[PDB]
């Protein structure tokens, strides 16, 4: 017969607990599976895919102007551009991002960032943008010859249209991080009857070392309303 | 990476929907139906709308005890109506005999019951987009009612009864926990950006809540956050 | 009888029988090599009748000094060992005996005044968490300024100097921490205690103060995220 | 040779925190929140103390009854916080139905509960010694508040209600029990030679205890002890 | 189906108890594994250091000057210098080591300890000490021809700066045991111009077949405030 | 999960029953054994 004796663990529902079931139908044939594509097992797989990032969050803004952020002729040298923090998690422009809507699931993660640029204006129009990286710890450089110094890359218009940079060990555990500013380099030469004023897209995402951790439950849908 | 898997991303079961067997008041009817949505709730309707096509199996737990906290033995009756039967008009109704119609009789004293529904779909998954219309039943001038609801995703239904002849006069709260396991999925959407408004409609207001939050210009970040 | 490394001149006591390595590839920093591996002579302290003892917080007392102290309070995270060598200047007509140990995390506490309902909070301040280059002095030397008793001090890494044996002492200590990389400027590993535990005495017409000096040379350092 | 091991030390689940749920009084809102410190006593506060660096797995236990010891069949709910999440502000906040955010429904009459704690922390060991500040606020003028505080040691939080929808007139007092296992140790240190004051921080009082006890004379070894 | 049936220990709670419990985050992966130096898995071979011994524990003394026994120049002769018991768990001088407070954590204990001396006077010095250890059920020795007798070292300071002195075959099982006493030999000889009073030091430690058995809680820690 | 059914005997403390019960103390190690001369196994040795 085997003796057994009860333990403190009995009688318990944990609701994180993978038990097994009686089947309320046996013998019951679900549907068998047809191929379907797409099919995706991983978060991480809709992690590496680059999504727009909204940098111009600022308070006028509204529709789809929100997406892209302006270049224009300058009558000062130098000037700086635009520029955003690095954090996917916290509330920002990275909110819009894939990357950003599926890291506030998790708790914790650590991994690599990248960001692409695609430059939007004209064939004709030429110039470059200063991009630099600053790591945490740091503030944001005050002026562009601050920003020339380490892990920047000059970009031309005329030569390519889009630009990547990537953010090395990217980590969020705690409880300043990382900022990428936008300089003008030169200026924006443009050829008679072409516009002088063009737009710049962010794109952002993932790459292959980035992981998350511990599971929670996201605080953007909360909504109130009961009538849902 | 194991932790980022949509079969980890969906597990852990969740509380689906409460329900109330009420005896008491002006009711005096005990027994309830429940529909089975999983989308009840709107926290785990965008988790699950992040994919087109789902496949899983779906695990039910009854926790259920009295106004104040108690639980003094009586008998219920978990009744299973799949998709396609009729549903008990009272609690006498001769509907809750049957048979093909699964049944729980278990005592409040006890541990909750538990039970396992498989994928009980037509198709080869659920979906819970689908463009376009179930049927034909076209002159309709102006009617657009029926857009976008699918047939197909209907599982079920529980039927919870006190199992007395006579009008008991206490009432029972059921709490429904749902465990999805063997999960696949298709298709990835993004997720809800705007706030839900109805239940089965994916409408939105003409006040667009803004993706991202705010800040002062598009080159200090100073205060608050962007 | 003497030995040099990079152009700077001047038994021992391996900490937890491990000696200093790098971290591996895993689990691209920058190796300075000799350039911040010399030997950093601090000042002398007057070692006297009635003197409690002394103590440094080491990533803290080079903060200001010199190469190391450039790259320490520029680059995001550190990590490094010390090879830490106290000397004592004195004749055979002195007598004394100093207890040289090294306390990891070692976390200054503060005292009560005496008659209180000790409710409120009492902290010590930003001087004696963060001593510098200077040093400070032990308070209370008996209970170590923390809770811990002194005689039970011997379990840390340790060593005795005798005035009449050995007039010197060498500590050579491990990178310590639950974390491969750390902050040098927040995060302070270890610190040395040099402590009278037989006082010092002489007869009249002697020198009163006998010296003893400290001298440490970083051992494979590394750093990472270089700020401006 | 075993029963001296550091793995024999720390064993043998004690009595952590105790915690009442109050529904009885002038309060009326049944629920508790409870931190899980681990360091709560002081006696286990030395023990733990003995090594700077401590990784380990934890099982809790919950022993719970009346004010009168008795056992009337009610249904709890032990709701793990892990660290990271917000807190239930009340009874029917919308935080105690979630998902990821463990749950545990026992009735009183049953055997208590238990459950294991993995290890949570960001870094490789816990610490109960961190010299330094967390983080970069400073310009403190003097203010010395945040020394040797860690962030890295927060594990979880545990919240119990009655599950009930209105106010019930009994007083629950649960006990939790702890039991370390799987430990390891690092660097060892000192045993605490003085009185603890404060709960975080390791700050004592100018009146010094001695270490060892007294006597008459070095010599002399006669009265008392020493 | 196999049948069981329940037995006597069902639905017990045992706080000793050894289970298995289901954990509450199924597939949560904790931070792996970083080596960190000096991990210790046993509280023997905390046992083995030698910590500092109290030996002046008289109600005058206050501070370090607890931790060490004075010798100074005679004017009578074979005079006894200091004595204490060899009791670990008792309350006493032995309170003060990390053996005595180890102790304090078993109900019982036996092995071999060792004591180690070491004097701090001045190099010049010379004399004779006689370290003479009591086997139990044996009273103090009156008088030092009386201790001269079996079981004794005689110490010199110009030779040997440290002594060492093994106690065999300690028990405390029950429910007088051992005395060491310091006995001048000699005479302390000075040159001028140097200290006449000099200090000694006492270590103490257990040995390889020291052992603890049964463990309880410790009395030292009550302190009746609820506030800590 | 093998799901079993309990039988009349269950709940039920029988005097003479030789069962098995959890150490209270576990990795207790008790004293060794020392030869200690005359031990007797059985009665039968004292009647004769």
């Amino acid at each position: 017969g085997l003796p057994t004796e009860l333990k403190p663990g009995t009688n318990q529902f944990l609701t994180t607990d993978d038990g097994t079931s009686p089947p309320i139908l046996p013998g019951f044939e679900p549907t068998p599976l047809i191929h379907i594509p797409g099919e995706f097992t991983s978060l991480l797989d809709l992690c590496r895919i680059e999504t727009i990032l909204e940098v111009n969050n600022t308070t006028g803004t509204t529709g789809v102007n929100r997406l892209l952020i302006p270049v224009r002729a300058q009558n000062n040298v130098d000037q700086l551009c635009a520029s955003f923090q690095v954090d996917p998690g916290r509330n920002g422009p990275w909110q819009s991002t894939m990357v950003g809507q599926i890291c506030r699931y998790y708790t914790q993660w650590s991994g690599s960032l990248k960001v692409t640029f695609m430059f939007t204006g004209s064939f004709m129009a030429t110039g470059k943008m200063l991009i630099a990286y600053t790591p945490p710890g740091s503030a944001q450089p005050t002026t562009r010859e601050a920003a020339m110094l380490g892990t920047h890359i000059v970009w031309d218009f005329g030569l390519q249209s889009s630009v990547t940079l990537v953010i090395p060990w990217i980590s969020n555990t705690h409880f300043a991080t990382g900022i990428v500013t936008i300089w003008y380099q030169t200026n924006f030469v443009v050829p008679p009857d072409t516009p002088s004023e063009a737009n710049i897209i962010a794109l952002g995402a993932a790459q292959e070392n980035f992981t998350l951790k511990l599971c929670k439950d996201t605080d953007e849908i909360r909504q109130t309303a009961e009538y849902q | 990476v194991n932790e980022a898997s949509v079969e980890h991303f969906y597990s852990r079961a969740g509380l689906v929907g409460v329900v109330e067997v009420k005896d008491s008041g002006t009711s005096q009817d005990g027994y309830t139906v429940w529909p089975i949505d999983v989308m009840g709730f709107v926290q785990q309707r965008r988790k699950l709308e992040l994919s087109t096509y789902m496949r899983f199996d779906a695990e039910f737990t009854f926790v259920s005890n009295l106004n104040d906290s108690t639980t003094p033995g009586m008998l219920l009756q978990y009744m299973y109506v799949p998709p396609g039967a009729p549903k008990p008009d009272g609690r006498k109704s001769y509907q809750w005999q049957t048979a093909t119609n699964p049944s729980i009789f278990a005592k409040l004293s006890d541990p909750p019951p538990q039970v396992s529904v498989p994928f009980m779909s037509p198709a080869s998954a659920y979906q819970w987009f689908y463009d376009g219309y179930p049927t034909f039943g076209e002159h309709k001038q102006a009617t657009n009612l029926q857009y976008g609801q699918c047939p197909n995703n209907m599982m079920g239904h529980f039927a919870i009864r006190t199992v007395s002849e006579s009008t008991t006069g206490k009432n029972v709260h059921v709490r429904v926990y749902m465990r999805i396991k063997h999960v696949r999925a298709w298709v990835p959407r993004p997720f809800r950006s705007q706030a839900y408004m109805v239940k089965n409609y994916p409408t939105y207001s003409q006040t667009i809540s803004n993706t991202a939050a705010d800040r002062a210009s598009i080159t200090t970040t100073d205060y608050e956050g962007g | 009888a003497q030995l040099t490394v990079g152009n700077s001149t001047i038994n021992i006591v391996l900490s937890y029988g491990e000696w200093p390595g790098y971290c591996p590839s895993t689990d691209k920093p920058t190796r300075p090599d000799v350039s911040v591996n010399r030997f950093y002579t601090l000042s002398t302290k007057s070692w006297k009748t009635e003197s409690t003892g002394w103590y440094w917080k080491f990533p803290d007392v080079l903060n200001d000094t010199g190469v190391f102290g450039q790259n320490a309070q520029f680059h995001y995270l550190y990590r490094s060992g010390f090879c830490m060598h106290v000397q004592c200047n004195a004749s055979k007509f002195h007598q004394g005996a100093l207890l040289v140990v090294v306390i990891p995390e070692f976390v200054v506490a503060a005292s009560s005044p005496a008659t209180k309902p000790n409710g409120q909070g009492l902290y010590p301040d930003f001087a004696h968490t963060n001593p510098g280059k200077e040093g400070q002095v032990f308070r209370d030397p008996y209970v170590l300024d923390a809770g811990i008793p002194l005689s039970q001090a011997l379990v840390f890494p340790h060593q005795w100097i005798n005035l009449r044996t050995n007039n010197c002492a060498t500590i050579i200590m491990p990178y310590v921490n639950a974390l491969p990389f750390d902050s040098a400027l927040n995060h302070s590993n270890f610190g040395l205690a040099v402590i009278p535990i037989s006082p010092l005495k002489y007869c009249n017409g002697a020198t009163t103060e006998v010296p003893i000096t400290l001298t440490i040379a970083p051992l494979n350092s590394e750093f990472s995220g270089l700020r401006q």
